[PDB]
RNA sequence: AGACAACCUGGCGAACUGAAACAUCUUAGUAGCCAGAGGAAAAGAAAGCAAAAGCGAUUCCCGUAGUAGCGGCGAGCGAA
RNA sequence: AUCCCGUGUGAAUCAGCAAGGACCACCUUGCAAGGCUAAAUACUCCUGGGUGACCGAUAGCGAAGUAGUACCGUGAGGGA
RNA sequence: AACCCAGAGCUAGCUGGUUCUCCCCGAAAUGCGUUGAGGCGCAGCAGUUGACUGGACAUCUAGGGGUAAAGCACUGUUUCG
RNA sequence: CAGUGCCGGAAGGUCAAGGAAGUUGGUGACCUGAUGACAGGGGAGCCGGCGACCGAAGCCCCGGUGAACGGCGGCCGUAACUAUAACGGUCCUAAGGUAGCGAAAUUCCUUGUCGGGUAAGUUCCGACCCGCACGAAAGGCGUAACGAUCUGGGCACUGUC
RNA sequence: UUACUGUUCCCUGGGAUUGGCUUUGGGCUUUUCCUGCGCAGCUUAGGUGGAAGGCGAAGAAGGCCCCCUUCCGGGGGGGCCCGAGCCAUCAGUGAGAUACCACUCUGGAAGAGCUAGAAUUCUAACCUUGUGUCAGGACCUACGGGCCAAGGGACAUUCUCAGGUAGACAGUUUCUAUGGGGCGUAGGCCUCCCAAAAGGUAACGGAGGCGUGCAAAGGUUUCCUCGGGCCGGACGGAGAUUGGCCCUCGAGUGCAAAGGCAGAAGGGAGCUUGACUGCAAGACCCACCCGUCGAGCAGGGACGAAAGUCGGCCUUAGUGA
RNA sequence: GCCCGGAUAGCUCAGUCGGUAGAGCAGGGGAUUGAAAAUCCCCGUGUCCUUGGUUCGAUUCCGAGUCCGGGCACCA
C-alpha cells in the first residue's frame, strides 16, 4: 500500500560521518541498518 | 425525444411520512411534446392521499 | 531404502458430457498421474453450537429435506 | 459473515480477545496463533468357516488341459 | 495431428434391430410456437376410468350474410356515336 | 506516405492501480419531545460510502519511411474528305500505370484481324492493340548453356495405319 | 482474420528486495510582514473585539533621494538630513481611527516544515566478470567453495498489484427461407383481395401501410354544413376574398386501407382535465402465453339550467414475455 | 448515465478582481496598378443563451431552464 519508512532506532559504537561520536543514540532506515552498520560492528540495534 | 415520459407530482404531499390513514406521494405519469409545449404542464387530478381533487405540477 | 488388490491421506488436476448451441455454470475436485502411511486412515478435546431455554471432543447411520437457500435465478447444485 | 492462502502493512493480554451471516451498541458463549490420542465407519490381492429361487464348458474368472500360455506387435499392449 | 491404455457402456434430436398366443376398441399425417423445418411442447383426433346429461339420424321454421348469377346506382375500365 | 504497419517526437487532450485534502452515512454515552404503545436530535470511538488534486506507458496528436501492407481514375470537345486525336475543358482522388511487353500459363466476346507454314491449320511462329482483367524485387524485359519439361514443324525410319 | 472471450511473450506505473549525501523543485505551512478606488468625506472606508490611551530619543512630523508594486490616485520602504510632533467621541458612516493590539481573509515575500517528482553523485544491498589467489591424501586453466580485486549500483533482476499489448496461443460462435449458389432481399403488427354470402384458411400469389401523433386532434355544453357545376363583381387570371341559383352527401375524418359517419363521428365557439382512484356481473377470441367489450357500485370531480354525458382519441396498426 | 468547457458583430474567439462591449476575416469606399494583386488606410452592425437573485447599478457574481462542444463509464 503506502511505503511507510522502517524506523530502527539504534546505538552507535563508534563514530561514522554524518551520524555522531560513539556511544551516540539516533533512528535509521532498516535498509542502512541491517546492510551497512551491523555487519561492520559499527552499531548496535536497542530494544532495552 | 420531443416527445416524452412526464411525471406527475401533487404539490400539497408531503414526504414526512405523514400521520393519516393511508400516506404516500401520489405522482401520475403520462406524455408530452417538449417542443409545442415548453411550460411546466400543470393539471387538476385526483390524489388517493389528500382525497380531493389536488394540483399536480411537474418534475426534473 | 524396495514390494504391496481395493480402501485412505496429501499434491497436481482434465475432457468428452449436461445446459437440447455456448462462454459463467455442469461433468468434478471425478479419472488419471506423483508421493505417503495404516490395518484402517483422516478428523478430534470447543477462540464450538444455540437463543434468552439449553448443550457439552471427533467420526458414522436414520431423519430434518429435496425444506432454508445458491443459480446465465437457466441446466442444475443443496445445507444446518 | 465463518474458514484457508500470495503481495504489503500490522495489534491487544483477561479493566483483554474472538464468535454469534455486512457493520455498531448490549448481552450470551468461548479462549486461536504448541503437540498426541482407542472405538463406532471404508475396503478385498487374500485366510478360515458358513450359506446360494448363483453358472455348468458360447455360461462361470481372460483361463475346468502349456493361460496371461500359443500366437500377434519394435514397444507400450493385445490374447484365444 | 502417431500409436497403446484409461476417463468410457462418452455423445449420436441419426440409421439398423426389439423374440409366445387369442379377444375387444382403434387413429393421424391438421392448427400454433420453436436456432425450427426429418425433432419437440400444447391443441385437434385414440384407449381405458368416472361424473353429469339427452340426444343423434330425419322434418320444418327463423336469423344475419354479399358468393354464383345478375347490374351499371358508385369506383375504375372501354368502344363508337 | 491519405488508409495500414513500422520508426522517431515531445507541447496539449485522454489516461489504471495506488495515494489524498475534504465531505457524507450507520451506530451511540447522552439531551429533549410525546394522550402512543413510542419518537426526534447527538460527543468520543468503531464501521461504511463518496472523493477535488497527484498519478506511467499506451491512444488521440506531429514528422519520416514502398526491394513495408498495398494503390496506381472518369467525362467531354477539337485538326482542308471520311476518319482518328498530338491539343484544350471539366470531375475526382493519397496519386491516377512511366520504361518495357502485349489475343500472353493473363483475351471474356474469340476459331479477333492480317501475314507465314499446310492440298486443307480452333494448335504453331511474326505482327497489330480494341490490355473484359500485363507491368516493374508477390520483380519488368532480354538471354548463351541446360531440361526423362511444355508446345509446332521437318529429314531418316518403321505393321501406328 | 479488424468474429467473441480470454491466455502468454513484451512495454509501463505502485508496493517489496532498498541504502547514504547533495541539489533543483510542484502543492500545503511556521513565526512574521505585504494588501482592499458603495457614496455622503479630514479619503483607494478590512470585517470583528480589548478600546482614552499610544508612537519617540534602543531618536517622529517636515523636505533631498534609492527601490519596488501600480487602477502613474497613490501606497509599503532602505540611506541621509530633520528636531518635539503625527493625535480620539471630535460631524459624517450599516461597520473607527494610520494612537495601539489580538486569531487572520484578497494575492506577494522570506528564512524554516511535509510529500513527491527530477537530476547528480556515493558504496554497503544487489548484479557481472577474473588461466587473480588460497584450499583437503591429491587436483579444481574440471563445474564449484573461501578471500581479494575489477566493472556496474540502489538502477537492474526476482516477487506481488495495475494499465497497455501479438491469431503467438486456447476455447468457442457464424439463424431460417431465397434460385435447396454467390448476392442483396425477406423474418413483428395492420387494411384489402385471393377466401368458395358464419368464423377460420396456404403459396417466393396480387396491392399497400406501422414502430406514432395531438395539452387539444381529449372531456363536455351549444351552434353550424360540406364539396361540384352555372352566373355577377376593381386589379383577379382556370384558381384567393364576396353575392346568388341548381345537384344532395360525390368533401372531410392527423397518417394506409377497409368499414362507418349529414342538423352527423365533419366545421366552430365557451368552460374544462374522466388522458381519474378503488373496482366489477357477464361475454367474445381462444393450444398456451396474451388480447378485446363491458352493464353496475363507491369515492372525489368536469361540463351543463337540468336530464345526463365523461375511465383518452369514428374503429381496426403505433409494439416486446 | 456522470465529468468538464462554451452560447459575445454576418463568420472565428479576446475578456477588468462589476462602472467603455472588443479583435481578426466577410462586406462598403479610396487610390494603389495603363489594367490585375500585393500595398494600404477609413466605415457599418450587438437584448454579451433564456430567466429570476445579488448589487448604487452586471457580459462579469449566483440559482433554475435550453442548446452546443469533448472526456469517462456499465453484465435487462
Ligand atoms: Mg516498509
Ligand atoms: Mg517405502
Ligand atoms: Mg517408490
Ligand atoms: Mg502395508
Ligand atoms: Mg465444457
Ligand atoms: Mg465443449
Ligand atoms: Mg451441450
Ligand atoms: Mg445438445
Ligand atoms: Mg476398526
Ligand atoms: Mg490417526
Ligand atoms: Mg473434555
Ligand atoms: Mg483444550
Ligand atoms: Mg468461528
Ligand atoms: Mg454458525
Ligand atoms: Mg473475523
Ligand atoms: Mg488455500
Ligand atoms: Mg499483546
Ligand atoms: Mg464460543
Ligand atoms: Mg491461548
Ligand atoms: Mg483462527
Ligand atoms: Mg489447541
Ligand atoms: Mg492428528
Ligand atoms: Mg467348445
Ligand atoms: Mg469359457
Ligand atoms: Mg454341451
Ligand atoms: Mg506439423
Ligand atoms: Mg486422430
Ligand atoms: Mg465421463
Ligand atoms: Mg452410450
Ligand atoms: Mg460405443
Ligand atoms: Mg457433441
Ligand atoms: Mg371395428
Ligand atoms: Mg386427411
Ligand atoms: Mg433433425
Ligand atoms: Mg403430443
Ligand atoms: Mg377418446
Ligand atoms: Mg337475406
Ligand atoms: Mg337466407
Ligand atoms: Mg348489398
Ligand atoms: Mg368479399
Ligand atoms: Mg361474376
Ligand atoms: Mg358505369
Ligand atoms: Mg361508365
Ligand atoms: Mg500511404
Ligand atoms: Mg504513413
Ligand atoms: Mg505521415
Ligand atoms: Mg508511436
Ligand atoms: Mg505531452
Ligand atoms: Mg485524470
Ligand atoms: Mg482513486
Ligand atoms: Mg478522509
Ligand atoms: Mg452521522
Ligand atoms: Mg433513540
Ligand atoms: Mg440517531
Ligand atoms: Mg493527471
Ligand atoms: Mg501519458
Ligand atoms: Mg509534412
Ligand atoms: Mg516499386
Ligand atoms: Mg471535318
Ligand atoms: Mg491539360
Ligand atoms: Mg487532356
Ligand atoms: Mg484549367
Ligand atoms: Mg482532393
Ligand atoms: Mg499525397
Ligand atoms: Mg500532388
Ligand atoms: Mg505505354
Ligand atoms: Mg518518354
Ligand atoms: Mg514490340
Ligand atoms: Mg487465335
Ligand atoms: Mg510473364
Ligand atoms: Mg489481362
Ligand atoms: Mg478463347
Ligand atoms: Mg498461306
Ligand atoms: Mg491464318
Ligand atoms: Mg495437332
Ligand atoms: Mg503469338
Ligand atoms: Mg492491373
Ligand atoms: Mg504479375
Ligand atoms: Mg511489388
Ligand atoms: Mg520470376
Ligand atoms: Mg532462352
Ligand atoms: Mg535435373
Ligand atoms: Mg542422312
Ligand atoms: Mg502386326
Ligand atoms: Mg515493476
Ligand atoms: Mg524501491
Ligand atoms: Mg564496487
Ligand atoms: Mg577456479
Ligand atoms: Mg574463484
Ligand atoms: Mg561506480
Ligand atoms: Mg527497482
Ligand atoms: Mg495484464
Ligand atoms: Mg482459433
Ligand atoms: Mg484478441
Ligand atoms: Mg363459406
Ligand atoms: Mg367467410
Ligand atoms: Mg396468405
Ligand atoms: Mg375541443
Ligand atoms: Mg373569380
Ligand atoms: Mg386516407
Ligand atoms: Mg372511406
Ligand atoms: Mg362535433
Ligand atoms: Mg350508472
Ligand atoms: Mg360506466
Ligand atoms: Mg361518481
Ligand atoms: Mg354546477
Ligand atoms: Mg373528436
Ligand atoms: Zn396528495
Amino acid at each position: 500500500q503506502k511505503k511507510v519508512k522502517k524506523i530502527r532506532k539504534i546505538i552507535l559504537k563508534e563514530d561514522i560521518p554524518d551520524l555522531g561520536k560513539k556511544g551516540q543514540l539516533l533512528d535509521v532506515r532498516a535498509g542502512f541498518l541491517r546492510n551497512f552498520l551491523l555487519p561492520l560492528g559499527k552499531a548496535e540495534v536497542v530494544t532495552p | 425525444d420531443v416527445r416524452v415520459k412526464v411525471i406527475l407530482e401533487c404539490t400539497g404531499c408531503v414526504r414526512k411520512s405523514v400521520n393519516k390513514g393511508s400516506r404516500g406521494v401520489s405522482r401520475y405519469i403520462t406524455q408530452k411534446n417538449r417542443h409545442n409545449t415548453p411550460s411546466r404542464l400543470e393539471l387538476r387530478k385526483f390524489c388517493p392521499y389528500c382525497y380531493k381533487h389536488t394540483i399536480h405540477g411537474e418534475i426534473k
